[PDB]
Formats: structure tokens, C-alpha cells, sequence
């Protein structure tokens, strides 16, 4: 077991700062590197930093290279990141991945070895950049008008993400809830829809249950044919 | 082990319509390249022999152009016979490779 | 300061066939190079380290190979759950990058059903109106949807978005919102979706009258 | 080396000094210790991975070649083995000649960045301390713990002790 | 106070080349020049151990060879004492013909 | 039968040299003279 | 470099000096300013050039030689051809990418060393008149007008002039 | 030299020093005199009789080889033949050009390095009792007789003893 | 700290027939090599010096050569003077190291004379008793002798040496003492002297009763 935590992360404004923790735990005796790489979702991997022994990293990305400043605490076995200055590009989901060489280099067990591939990636934590405020969703029923399609739509909700379910968790088969698109107004929208047996509008209730943890709202809406 | 990359998968035209199919091989391959048209339920048909060559049969609308690592098979006025899939094929080393095919609809 | 590029953007490949994947590199590099499958909703996971090396107990059909600045990545016994995004970092320039990312498709053509939502009457009291189209099931993941407003093509006023491809069928399926003011879209009458696939041979409309039914 | 520090004015390396290359021991009121430096060990580090980068690893693909291993057949064997014999004399050759020259340049690579280390430490003293040749500095005031690593960590601050050496220095 | 600075040292040194001496002792070095096999052609390949087997006398067949007479290998191992002959003889070209044996695949 | 192969059998090949056959297949060492050549992965040795 | 001056004890380069290769920054009671030296210029440039004379317009003529693509297939004797012609660009191969390799090494060193030279000529010029700041930088402890300054560029400056005035500023409390 | 003693500070060699390849030369109130330093002279000859003994009588046996003069046109065979030996020789030639290239630059780079060696540690013995012209030479403040110059040269020099009278001649007006 | 091993310890070579030594060294060693001849009773004599080139005015018949590790020396038309020690040195690890050793010999093999000596009255008055048994004019040199009083086979208690090759004649002799208290010797009665050597059919009994005569 090699597994790291990342702890932190939220959502913050355009040029405050913000530290992101790894508890190391497992194998990871830390006289190995350390890494933190970010990915925004829509975005692909992008290496961020690195960390070496004590001092010896110092590694840094030239998107942060004035911004970003990475810390080491080996006596709690936790590595951080001091994200400062941080501008609307920097949302993403921050990793922090282990460091691997082959062991021909790291001649000095504490030390850097410049070639390290990343084995051990970590679960991850989200940070949202914006100006955003934090906003609960409307629902609004997409009606059902052999086999009948119907929904609902989550509308004008901030930050990600939301949760939607269907008869409580009933109702699995045939459901699609969509990735949530990014309006001009900087709030989220998505559709989550089902198909059922068009013979089934008039016996059976469909609700829709809708959670956006982040304003602890909480919406349950019933769809019916009109 | 040649991979060959036709596109589009399927395309739809009006009667009358000039078509084209490209194909795109994983190497050059020259002129090492022939077009098949495959109708519902008939053999399959060499059409284009070596890039360019129209076969015995295959009316003068039907032509083949390029070299190296892009080719075109054009339909010039599409036709309700032309319905078919159609497949590039390099003869350039073994094993030889087909296309994917494009299945050409007609509007 | 080192960019790497993969290619194709995404790839289709039949299940049991090799998929050879593209991580083409600026500049020279070959000491370090490693590959990632990376699974929706999770996190990367190492593949193949250095060139060839693949990691521990990872299959032997993940084969990878490269030199200097032509780098490849193929799959050899594909299975469905390969349905993962796949990426390469590089040395070093003190600073490691990584790929754009290749997606990775495991069906039958299958045209999609399309459905077509009015705005609730709740969504037009807050003084805005969504339309939404439904294009459910397909497959290839291509698709175009138009919008027409008493028949005006519209332009810069909707967004769309696709599912990953759906583990149970291998299908597809995208929404596409149109977003109108309660004032402009109490202005007209009908409104349309037009969806053009490979599965249709005539694009299909979807349409409704607005206050009909 | 060529720069004198390692076998040279320093007399002797430190076996006890485990994690790092390079480092400082220290007497003062508060006792004797040892630290070392990071930095200056990752950078003869990083140039010795720099040079197995370039070895380690990077071998060339070669399939079908001749035949080397042999019927008297005269003429075109003798080529045949001429031609693999010069091959081999030229790049046991090579090889020789890297490790040498590698090895030649590594120890006098290891030997500049401790002399580095050492000139830079002489730099931030400034009148302070003097130069006892054996890569020793003797520091003219008081120095506790915090002080002594103020001097490994770049914080030191001459001008607060300045007086108290200058006096120390220069009298009878 | 005084202040040292100074470099690790080991007990266990290693001898190592250089361009002005023979002989100098380092902290550390690694081997360049491989010298060993692990005696097999590589896991993953078809292999024949011949044994008592003389190469040859897979040809002709002594009663040695009798286990090897229609081999199918990638990789062919001969072994020192074996012997390619039952009835005391020898093959002309000897040496010739044996190198067309040990890349046949088998045969 | 638990990339370079020689007559004597396989062989690393995390090494740039070879002193076990001139004869190879694969992505193989060089073939040297030499039994052994020793690269310095550290500074002089100076106890006492 | 191995010296540590370059990319060591001295931050970084100065983009504004488009007239030398190496020279002096110096602030005074007249102001501030910047001068090249050429002697340490022309001393690097012409190592430089010496190894480009080594490598530039040197090439060697040969004719008649071997043939090098085949349109049909031999066997043994082409088999030796081609072996021949790959085995000699190989090794021509090693010797380019080596030469290159050692070239820049010792390269940055002498440009490292000359800025090293002009540092350490300097300081034994001053002799006890200032003090090194670590940088790259003196602290000249007395009054140098630009002449002054003038002086110590062009090897002129006289330390017993300013001896007394630098000692009394240097030792005091 | 990339240390810039030889041919660099100090200005010219001594072709009256031929007991050593390195050594001191002093003025005091006894006289002028001359004397070479055995330690640093046998470092350098140690380093260049290394190199030697890579290069010297370490000569490889070759046997029978190919033909290289031919009486007759012959064509093909014979153009390899030819090829081979050309080949051969070009790439000996350069390894030959290069080492010679190399190995001097070498041979001059350390023992420029020995010089300033012998001068930096004598330097340091010196401590505060003497200052550096500059040219290679020091200026000792105090009263330094043949046994303290002695003292010098052999290690055994007590700066201690002079300080007190060194620090006043130097701090002064 | 660069051990030298020569081979074999002693060669017994006719006399004008070629004698070929070995000098193993471990390490590889080939701008110095000097070999020696060390007669007894004088100091070494240097015969070739690097690896071939001899001393001067040494004779012709001395040959030198070897590579790296392998060394040899072979003296061409051989000598009865040349009976003496060879040794081999090196270059260099600062510190030179010597060879072991290449003992030369020079007949028909010839059996040992045996004579068996009582201790002196005068010595068993001082308290020990030393029976000493000479082998004279033996060749080759292998030989052994056993010691046995009353039949029990003595062990740790004797010592032995043997002369150089005689030049007179080219063979050995051979002395063993046997060295008991006074009170041992008087205890026992028959004291003998067990020679085994190639040139005697069997073993050869030489013994004594005590207090006969």
C-alpha cells in the first residue's frame, strides 16, 4: 500500500492563495520525490512541480514558476503546495503523484535523480478559480410527450458538481445524466434523461433527485407527461 | 500490416453529385493502390487498378488520382447503381490490406 | 518548454484488435517516457515506464516502444474496459510535460433518437427559456445538431455536451440546450432541432409549436 | 582534481558524513556538529546523472550483419574478418578512451563544486573569519547554533558581527 | 567558532581509470561491460536442448538423435560431449554443414 | 524459460558493452575487448 | 562551469552590454555605468575561433569508392558492402556526437574561466581598498571618481593612492 | 591556461630554474635567492608520466591481414579491399589527431593548475602577514630572514610570531 | 595490494631443453615487468625488464613476453647453473609487489641411502633426545619420512629440511629429527625411520633398539 491523501482544495478568488496537502502514508519511506500534477476537467495531464529530499526542489513549471511554491514536512509525512496568485486557469484537479527513477541514478538516496516517472497516483482535489458565488440549481422537468423519453434539467448552479438520481436510486436502467456545460454567466447547466416503456406514463412517477452539496441543496422533482 | 485509413466511414449525395473518398496509407506506398466497389449481394468489383487505371465495364464518371501516401477515388455524377461500399486496397507488400470501406447512400 | 502530441484526438477499434497509439515529441528524448491509462472518474494509472518498460503487474498486452522522438503505444487483446484516456510525459528540461490525451472507442452504426423539449412554464417565470434536444443512443459519436427558430438557423445561443461512451451499448448520446430570453422566445412559434448522423440518411428535425400541444 | 580541494587542502573525507556529498563541521560554545549541503551535492549529482544518461540505456538496433565465426575459404573470409576486427579494435578504442576522459573530468567536477562551496562561505564571512588552509575558517565572535546555521542556509548577516571580529582580529 | 568544510569518504573504495593514472580510488563506480549470460536464449522462445545429441546426427539419426529427428526450434543448444556419429566417421565439410543446421528453424 | 541474444544465451542489455560473444541478434551491447571498465559514479576517495 | 562564475557566483548576464563579452557595471558619486573589456573579450573569442578552425572548411576528397544502393538482391558480397558502409558511418556518427559533447563542455568552462580571470585580477588589483561582496561585486572603500573607475578598467589604478582612506573606512566601528 | 597563472598573472617563466618546474624566488634583507618546490614540480611529472604510460609501449599484434597493393586491376573485391584499409586508416587518423589535441590541452591546463596551487597555498600560509601584487609575488610585512623564508617554502611558517608586527606595518598611514 | 602468482611452484627440466614459466597477475600490468634470477646464497640478478626487452649483456637464450595478465619467461638452451630462484614483478598502484616464486631443477632418478643416528649420550644428559634420519643423494626431490617408536606413528614432533640440488652429482638429501624429552626416549625401545621416494620398490625401515649395539 503506497497510497497518498489530498486534502484542501475548494473554491477561491482570482489572486488569493491557497496550500494543498499529501499525506504520504505507506511504503513511501519520503527520501523519494514527490510530485503535484493538475488537470482541469475538458483538459488533459499537465505536470506541475516536484519535490526532492529536503531542499533540493526548486521544480517548477513555467505556467507557476513565480506563483507556485512547494513544501515538504517529513516529520508528518506530508508534502504541500502554497498555490499563490492564483488566476482563472489554475481550476483544476490538483494530483499528487509519486516519483519513481531507475535506480542507475539517485546516487545519494536523499537527493534528486532529474529522470523520475510518476507510479502512484493519488484520489485528487478539485480547485475552482472564479469570481463565482456559490449557487443552488433550478430543476425543471423535461416531459414525456413504444418507448418515452423524459428528464430534467439542472440548471444555473455553481460550483460543480451535482448529483442526480431517479426514483431514489429505483430507476437505473436506461438513465444518461450528461456532463454539465459552463454558461456565459458562469453557471453550470446539465440534463439527466431516462427512457422508459411509453406504457408506463400514467401508473408509474418519475422524480428526478437532485444534490448540489456545495449550497446543501437539496431537489426532488416529479416529471409528468403534460 | 500497411493500415489503411479511408474517410468518410459513409457519406450521402444527391443524383447527379460529384463524390470523392480519400485514402490514406500508413507508409507510401507509390501507386500500389487499387479501389473495389462492393453492391449488395455481388462479388466485389476492381474498379481502379494502380492508382488510376479505370476497369473493363466501369463507366468513365468513375476515377482514381493521387500517389505516395494520399489517394482519391472521385464519383463524378453519382448514379442509383452507385450504391456500394467502396474499399482501397494496397498491393504494395503482403499481407495486402484493405480500407475500412465507405458505404456511399444516395439522396 | 518541451511539447508533446499525440495523435489521433481519438480512435475506434474494435474489441480483440491492436490499437497503435501516436506520442509524437518535440525535440529528443528516450531516457524516460512513460504511458497512463487513464479511466473516467479515476486517476492515472502507469502503464509502461521509460519506453518499454511496462509497470508491475500490468498485462502483456500493453506494448510500447519509441526512439528519440517517435513514441507508440499499442494494445494488443483489447477489452471493453480499455475505454480509457491514454497519455505520455517526457525528459526533461528540469520540467516534465505531458500528452494531449487519445481516446479510445470499443458497435453497430445505430441512428439516434430525438426528442425535443420546450421550456417549463417554471424556467420562463425566472425570465429565461431553454430549449432542449435529446439525441439518444448513437453510434459513431459524430454528430450535428442545428437549431432553427421559425426556421432562422441560430447561432452563438446554444451549447451541447456527450456522454463518455455508455458501457452498456457502446452508444452515444449529447443534449444540446438553446437559451433564449422569455421575451424573445414568447416571440415565436416554432422551434427545431436538425440532426445529421451517419445512421440517418436524411437529417431528421424534431420540432413544436410553442404554446400547441 | 585540478582545483586543489579534494585531495588537496582538505586532507581527508568525512566516512561519518552519510547524507550528502558535501557539508560544514562546526565548533562553538554550544558544542560540535556536522550538516551537510544539500545543494552542492545535488549538483555533482545531477552532472554524474547527466553522464549516465548519455550511457545508460541507449543502445542501437543492428538484425542481420555478416557471418564471424567460420571452412578455409581464403580471400573474402579474410575480409569478412578484417572488417570485424577493425570494427571491434575501434570501439574497444572508444570505450576506453570515454571511461578515462569521463572519469578524468568527474573527479575534477566533484573537486570544483567543493571548492565552490568553499569560496562562497569565504565570500559571505567577509572580514569575519580567516582562511586556516585546510578548509577550516576561523570566525572571529561568538557563533551559536543559529548562528553557524545562519552561515549554511545564506542568512548570515556579516555586518551584525562585524565589531565584535574586526576587534578580535586586529590587536596585540 | 570555527567552521569546516569537507566531503564524504567510505570505507569500501572501488579503482577506477583515468586519463593521467591507472589506478585511482573513487567513492563509487558501475560495471560497463556486461559479461555473463543467464545460459538461455529467452522465455517466450521455442528451444531445443540436443544433449548427448551431436548437431549432425540429427540429419542421419545415431540412436542419440532419436528424439530430435524432425525438431521445429527458434533457439538450438549443443552441448560439449555429444556426438554426431554411432559408426565411427566424419562428415565432409563438417563445420560448413552444421551452420546451416543451427539457423533452419529445425527442420 | 522463466532483447539482446548471443550463442552463449540472452543478455542485459542496461549496459553499453559486452564481453560475451561478437556474435549478437537485438538490441544488444557493443562487443569490447575489455573484461571489465569501471565508470566513476563518485568523487575521489580520501579516508584516513 | 567549473569555475562557478558564470551561472554561479554572478546572478545572471547583462543584455545592455552589446559591446564585449565581459566587462564592469560601476556605481560612484558621478553615477553609474557600464564598460566592456575587450582583452577577456578577444580571449575567449579567439579559443573559440581556434576550435572552429579545426572544424570549419577542412573537409576530405575521395572519388572512386563503393557502391551504396543496390536495385537487386546478392547476397554475401552485398551483405559485406552494406556492412561496411553502415559499421563506418556509425562510427563517424559516435565521433560528431562526441566532439560536439566535448566541444561545449569545455566551452562554457573557458568562457567561465575567463570571466573568472577578470574577477580575480581585479580583486588583486584593489588589494586592500575593498572587499568582495560575493556577487561578483566590490565594495571599493574610498571616493573613486570616474577616472578613477577609468583606471581600475585599464589596469592603471595606483592602491597606495587611496590605502589610507580605504583602511580607515574598511577598520572602524 | 583556463586558471590563468602560466601565460596569465604571472608574466613570464624562469629559464635560470632548472632544479624544478615550480619554486619561489624572494628578496629579503639577507639578499635575493632561488628555490624550487619538489612537491608540486613531482605532481605534474607524475600526471604527464601517466599520460605516457597510456601511450608508450603498449603497442597491439596483428598478424595476417588482408593484401594491400595489388598488381593488377581486379574490380570489385579488390575496391573493397582497398575501402576497408582507407577506412581503417581515416578513423585512426583522427583518434591519433584527437588525442594529441586533447591530451595537450590537458597537459597545459594542469600544470597552470599546479601553479596555482603552490600560490594559493601559499597564501593561505601567509594568513594576514602579507598582501598579493598581483604578479605572482607577495609583499610580506615583517622582517622575514633565509630560515623564515625557509619556514615558507617548507610548511613551517608561524604566522602567529609575525602578526602583531605584520598588522602594523600594513594598518598604518 | 596487486598479488602476483607464478606457476608451477618447481619445474624439473633437463638440461638444454626450453623451461617456460608463468607469471599470473591479477589486474592488468604491462609496461612494467621484470624478471629476476636469484641464485642461493646471492642477491637477484634483473634478466628482462617491461615484458621482453632483456637486460644487458645478458645471454640471448633468456626469453621474455606476455600481455596484461599472462605472463611467461622460457630459458632457451638450459644450463646446470641455472639452478637458481625466478621471480616477476609489476607496475604499479604506487606500490610494487613481487612473484611468488619459480623454484628450476636439473638426473636418473636415483633411491636414498638411509642412515638412522641415536641421540648422543651427552645430549640425553641436558634432558632432550634428538634421533635424526638422513635420506642422502636422492632423486627426484618428493620424499617422506615417517617416524614411528615402538610402532606408534609419531606425529609434532619432528622437523625436516633438505639441501639445495647438489651440483655435483643433481641430487637432494634430506635430514628429519625426531625430538623427544630424555624421560620419553627411555621410556621406549624401537625407533625407526620410514622412507618412502619413487626410486625404492617400497618403503625402507631403518631402525634402532635402544641400548643396543
Amino acid at each position: 500500500e503506497v497510497q497518498l491523501l489530498e486534502s484542501g482544495g475548494g473554491l477561491v478568488q482570482p489572486g488569493e492563495s491557497l496550500r494543498v496537502s499529501c499525506a504520504a502514508s505507506g511504503f513511501t519511506f519520503r527520501d523519494s520525490a514527490l510530485s503535484w500534477v493538475r488537470q482541469a476537467p475538458g483538459k488533459g495531464l499537465e505536470w506541475v512541480s516536484a519535490i526532492s529530499g529536503n531542499g533540493g526542489a526548486t521544480y517548477y513549471a513555467d505556467t507557476v514558476k513565480g506563483r507556485f511554491t512547494i513544501s515538504r514536512d517529513n516529520s508528518q509525512t506530508t508534502l504541500y503546495l502554497q498555490m499563490n496568485s492564483l488566476r482563472a486557469d489554475d481550476t483544476a484537479t490538483y494530483y499528487c503523484a509519486k516519483d519513481e527513477s531507475p535506480p542507475i541514478y539517485n546516487l545519494m538516496p536523499g537527493y534528486y535523480s532529474t529522470y523520475y516517472y510518476m507510479d502512484v497516483w493519488g484520489k485528487g482535489t478539485t480547485v475552482t478559480v472564479s469570481s463565482a458565488s456559490t449557487k443552488g440549481p433550478s430543476v425543471f422537468p423535461l416531459a414525456p410527450s413504444g418507448t418515452a423519453a423524459l428528464g430534467c434539467l439542472v440548471k444555473d448552479y455553481f460550483p460543480e458538481p451535482v448529483t442526480v438520481s431517479w426514483n431514489s436510486g429505483a430507476l437505473t436502467s436506461g438513465v444518461h445524466t450528461f456532463p454539465a456545460v459552463l454558461q456565459s454567466s458562469g453557471l453550470y447547466s446539465l440534463s439527466s434523461v431516462v427512457t422508459v416503456p411509453s406504457s408506463s406514463l400514467g401508473t408509474q412517477t418519475y422524480i428526478c433527485n437532485v444534490n448540489h452539496k456545495p449550497s446543501n441543496t437539496k431537489v426532488d422533482k416529479r416529471v409528468e407527461p403534460k | 500490416d500497411i493500415v489503411m485509413t479511408q474517410s468518410p466511414s459513409s457519406l450521402s449525395a444527391s443524383i447527379g453529385d460529384r463524390v470523392t473518398i480519400t485514402c490514406r496509407p500508413s507508409q507510401n506506398i507509390r501507386s500500389f493502390l487499387n479501389w473495389f466497389q462492393h453492391k449488395p449481394g455481388k462479388a466485389p468489383k476492381l474498379l481502379i487498378y494502380a492508382a488510376s487505371n479505370l476497369q473493363s465495364g466501369v463507366p468513365s464518371r468513375f476515377s482514381g488520382s493521387g500517389s505516395g501516401t494520399e489517394f482519391t477515388l472521385t464519383i463524378r455524377s453519382l448514379q442509383p447503381e452507385d450504391f456500394a461500399t467502396y474499399y482501397c486496397q494496397q498491393s504494395y507488400n503482403t499481407p495486402p490490406t484493405f480500407g475500412q470501406g465507405t458505404k456511399v447512400e444516395i439522396k | 518548454e518541451i511539447v508533446m502530441t499525440q495523435s489521433p484526438v481519438t480512435l475506434s477499434v474494435s474489441p480483440g484488435e491492436t490499437a497503435t497509439l501516436s506520442c509524437r515529441a518535440s525535440q529528443s528524448v528516450r531516457s524516460n517516457l512513460a504511458w497512463y491509462q487513464q479511466k473516467p472518474g479515476q486517476a492515472p494509472r502507469l502503464l509502461i515506464y521509460g519506453a518499454s518498460t511496462r509497470a508491475t503487474d500490468i498485462p502483456a498486452r500493453f506494448s510500447g516502444s519509441g526512439s528519440g522522438t517517435e513514441f507508440t503505444l499499442s494494445i494488443s487483446s483489447l477489452q471493453s474496459d480499455d475505454f480509457a484516456v491514454y497519455y505520455c510525459q517526457q525528459y526533461n528540461h528540469w520540467l516534465r510535460t505531458f500528452g494531449q490525451g487519445t481516446k479510445l472507442e470499443i458497435r453497430t452504426v445505430a441512428a439516434p433518437s430525438v426528442f425535443i423539449f420546450p421550456p417549463s412554464d417554471e424556467q420562463l417565470k425566472s425570465g429565461t427559456a431553454s430549449v432542449v434536444c435529446l439525441l439518444n443512443n448513437f453510434y459513431p459519436r459524430e454528430a450535428k445538431v442545428q437549431w432553427k427558430v421559425d426556421n432562422a438557423l441560430q447561432s452563438g445561443n446554444s451549447q451541447e455536451s456527450v456522454t463518455e461512451q455508455d458501457s452498456k451499448d457502446s452508444t452515444y448520446s449529447l443534449s444540446s440546450t438553446l437559451t433564449l430570453s422569455k421575451a424573445d422566445y414568447e416571440k415565436h412559434k416554432v422551434y427545431a432541432c436538425e440532426v445529421t448522423h451517419q445512421g440517418l440518411s436524411s437529417p431528421v428535425t424534431k420540432s413544436f409549436n410553442r404554446g400547441e400541444c | 582534481g585540478i582545483f586543489g580541494a579534494i585531495a588537496g587542502f582538505i586532507e581527508n573525507g568525512w566516512e561519518g558524513m552519510v547524507d550528502g556529498w558535501y557539508g560544514f563541521r562546526h565548533q562553538n560554545s554550544e558544542g560540535r556538529g556536522q550538516a551537510a549541503d544539500l545543494k552542492s551535492t545535488q549538483a555533482a549529482i545531477d552532472q554524474i546523472n547527466g553522464k549516465l544518461n548519455r550511457l545508460i540505456g541507449k543502445t542501437n538496433e543492428k538484425f542481420h550483419q555478416i557471418e564471424k565465426e567460420f571452412e578455409v575459404e581464403g580471400r573474402i573470409q579474410d575480409l569478412e574478418k578484417y572488417v570485424e576486427d577493425t570494427k571491434i579494435d575501434l570501439w574497444s578504442y572508444n570505450a576506453e578512451l570515454l571511461v578515462a576522459l569521463e572519469n578524468q573530468h568527474t573527479i575534477d567536477l566533484t573537486d570544483s563544486e567543493m571548492n565552490k562551496l568553499f569560496e562562497k562561505t569565504k565570500k559571505q564571512l567577509r572580514e569575519n573569519a580567516e582562511d586556516m588552509g585546510n578548509g577550516c575558517f576561523k570566525i572571529y565572535h561568538k557563533c551559536d547554533n543559529a548562528c553557524i546555521g545562519s552561515i549554511r542556509n545564506g542568512t548570515y548577516d556579516h555586518n551584525v558581527y562585524r565589531d565584535e571580529a574586526l576587534n578580535n582580529r586586529f590587536q596585540i | 567558532a570555527t567552521l569546516c568544510l569537507g566531503h564524504h569518504a567510505v570505507p569500501n573504495g572501488t579503482i577506477v581509470k583515468t586519463i593521467t593514472n591507472d589506478r585511482i580510488e573513487v567513492t563509487n563506480a558501475t560495471e560497463l561491460v556486461q559479461n555473463s549470460s543467464i545460459g538461455e536464449i529467452c522465455k517466450g522462445k521455442k528451444a531445443v536442448d540436443l544433449g548427448s545429441c551431436g548437431i549432425l546426427g540429427t540429419i542421419i539419426g545415431p540412436p542419440q538423435c532419436d528424439l530430435h529427428l524432425e525438431f521445429k526450434a527458434d533457439l538450438i543448444i549443443e552441448r560439449r560431449n555429444s556426438s554426431d556419429i554411432c559408426y565411427p566417421g566424419r562428415f565432409t565439410n563438417e563445420e560448413a554443414l552444421r551452420q546451416i543446421i543451427r539457423e533452419s528453424g529445425g527442420i | 524459460e522463466s532483447e539482446c541474444f548471443t550463442p552463449n544465451g540472452s543478455i542485459p542489455n542496461d549496459k553499453p558493452f559486452q564481453n560475451v560473444n561478437r556474435i549478437t541478434y537485438g538490441a544488444c551491447p557493443r562487443y569490447v575487448k575489455h573484461s571489465t571498465l569501471k565508470l566513476a559514479t563518485g568523487m575521489r576517495n580520501v579516508p584516513e
